[PDB]
């Protein structure tokens, strides 16, 4: 069993710059190795293959090189479309293995959050559970800290995050932030309030609504 | 015109098997060397075996063998790809990719993908829940919409908003896994002068379950 | 005879115990004995050739002196002389450099005919 | 033709961009295409000596048919059936074994020839 061991899971780098992706094998493998591109949410495309040679479709930009057991994937100037995952894998001999994931992350300039809060659907209310949602949108980079406030005071429980990976567009993430509660307690208080603290302002960006007054 | 259709996603209780098809891989006198890969959210990529229609033969992992069994159709067809005794470490998405006519190293043409979930409990639908902002204080300009899918089984959902229409400024954001059911959120950008001029519907698609469409209002 | 070699599997007649002398420590194991020669055409010339000239049936070995009853021939025609097989080669692809991924290879053989005959009518 | 082989050092005509596709990862440098074969003079036999028998001039090719103008002939002969080249050894010494430095080896060619005529006088 050849072990395929990628250096980081995840990689740094700015738009327009040079990456270097390396794979190192456990065993001598001449040049029986080759290299994919997975995007989220879809199927792995071939791009290397036979260690140095691109397959029908792959720009000039992406470049192969290694002999043996190190191998390397070289990006010579970025596009925001080569934000993916990149696998080498090996098939000197069987069984073929694959190595560890790689992630390849931008660089690009830090953008301020967008806050949107939300209170719970009139159609939610009638089942006699309310979740409030507090979306940021389009913020770099992925440090964050979102508070939820029910009149003032911090809540803790019932607090459901979901963090979006690096935009394939923008270079920017996203986060969903859901706070889920019985209709019988969302109806016992009055204010509810979504703060996100992120480096980009010294200051606290705070979202609310009243219930009373919508 | 060179892609690859499988079977689907399908939900299997523990201790029952399941087949997986493809498609437009396998013709007589053509000769390709069909491999399958398992996808576990863990484990990154593995290679589960080889097989060459026209020829039948058949090359598999040890770790595979017994778990994986593989046919081939020499009519149209192929390639079948069936496991036995299905535990929790199988719940993953299976690949059938053929290197063009021959060879092993070479995936360029991989298949669709199929999401197999091996587990207890049955298929749950997904409840769609509206995101409207809150009364007068928001304005121009652009407003942010969202739709909430709470408590559902298995992943994946599909969201769409304009019936496939408007496709930036939309933001889908990673299922979060609570009490064995799974909560997904999306939400989309558009200008004032918009919406509610016109129409904001969004559609959340579950296979397993069934599609709904719930328009926007104030 | 080109080569010789023998054949693998089980040898389904044994050599006679009368004809080999059992060894040897190691060894013990009688070898294949089942031996099979590769042939070989040798030489092809046109000094060999026997067609592209013309034959006269002017005694016939048999008593049918070259009648063809029925008002049908049949002509038989065994020619190794020209054997050769072609290959071709057609690009899948055109990679930077040279893959054998990017070609199939194909086999193709060729032959070419002309049947010329004289015939002299008959009565009976 | 013998053997093939090809020369070392470099090509000082290369073969035409046209007619070779470039590889190859590793390769890259086209290997020598300057091909020469070892020649064999195959089987000598008495059935095919030219020599030890008589010729006689009956009619010559050119007008001089046979006149030895000057009084001299230009007999030309090139025999390769005879060309066994000889090896000597001379013993520099004896040692007690046998050493490759006791002996000198020396190559040594014989010819052997009989030239036999016969001549017609004439008048001018």
């Amino acid at each position: 069993d050849i072990v395929m061991t990628q250096s980081q899971k995840f990689m740094s780098t700015s738009v327009g710059d040079r990456v270097s992706i390396t794979c190192k094998a456990s065993q001598n493998v001449g040049t029986a190795v080759a290299w994919y591109q997975q995007k989220p949410g879809q199927s792995p495309k071939l791009m290397i293959y036979f260690a140095s040679n691109r397959y029908t479709g792959v720009p000039d930009r992406f470049t192969g090189s290694g002999s043996g057991t190190d191998f390397t994937l070289t990006i010579s100037n970025m596009q925001s479309e080569d934000l993916a995952d990149y696998f080498c894998q090996q098939y000197s001999s069987y069984p073929l293995t694959f190595g560890a994931g790689t992630k390849l992350e931008l660089k690009r300039a830090d953008a301020a959050p967008t806050v949107s809060i939300f209170p719970p659907s009139s159609e939610q209310l009638t089942s006699g559970g309310a979740s409030v949602v507090c979306f940021l949108n389009n913020f770099y980079p992925k440090d964050i800290n979102v508070k939820w406030k029910i009149d003032g005071s911090e809540r803790q429980n019932g607090v459901l995050n979901s963090a979006t990976d690096q935009d394939s567009k923008d270079s920017t993430y996203s986060m969903s932030s859901t706070l889920t509660l019985t209709k019988d307690e969302y109806e016992r208080h009055n204010s509810y309030t979504c703060e996100a603290t992120h480096k980009t302002s010294t200051s606290p960006i705070v979202k609310s609504f009243n219930r009373n007054e919508c | 015109e060179v892609q690859l259709q499988q079977s689907g996603a399908e939900v299997v209780r523990s201790g029952a098997s399941v087949k997986l098809s493809c498609t437009a891989s396998g013709f007589n006198i053509k000769d390709y060397a069909i491999h399958w890969v398992k996808q576990r959210p863990e484990k990154g990529l593995e290679w589960i075996g080889a097989i060459d229609p026209e020829y039948g033969d058949t090359e598999y992992v040890p770790k595979f063998q017994g778990k994986a069994t593989m046919t081939a159709d020499t009519s149209s067809n192929t390639a079948y790809l069936q496991l036995s005794s299905l535990t929790s470490e199988d719940t993953a998405v299976y690949y059938c990719n053929a290197g063009h006519d021959y060879d092993r190293g070479r995936f360029p043409y991989w298949g669709q993908g199929t999401l197999v979930t091996v587990s207890a409990a049955k298929t749950t639908p997904p409840s769609v829940y509206p995101l409207a902002p809150g009364s007068a204080a928001q304005t121009n300009s652009m407003v942010t919409l969202g739709c909430l899918v709470k408590g559902y089984f298995p992943e994946p959902v599909t969201v769409t908003w304009n019936s496939g229409s408007l496709s930036s400024g939309v933001h889908t954001f990673p299922a979060v896994l609570q009490s064995d059911l799974y909560t997904l959120s999306s939400s989309v950008t558009v200008p004032s002068s918009t919406w509610p001029s016109e129409t904001v519907t969004c559609n959340v698609a579950h296979p397993a379950s069934s599609t709904k469409v719930d328009k926007k209002i104030v | 005879a080109r080569h010789f070699f023998n054949r693998a599997g089980e040898v389904g007649e044994p050599v006679p115990d009368t004809l080999i002398i059992k060894g040897s420590g190691n060894r013990t194991s009688v070898g294949s004995s089942i031996y099979v020669n590769t042939p070989s055409g040798s030489l092809v010339s046109s000094e060999a050739q026997l067609f592209n000239k013309p034959y006269w049936l002017q005694k016939a070995q048999g008593h049918n002196n070259g009648i063809c009853w029925g008002n049908q021939l049949f002509v038989t025609v065994v020619d190794t002389t020209r054997s050769t097989n072609m290959t071709l080669c057609a690009s899948v692809t055109t990679s930077s450099t040279y893959t054998n991924s990017d070609y199939k290879e194909y086999m193709r053989h060729v032959e070419e005919y002309d049947l010329q005959f004289i015939f002299q009518l008959c009565s009976i």
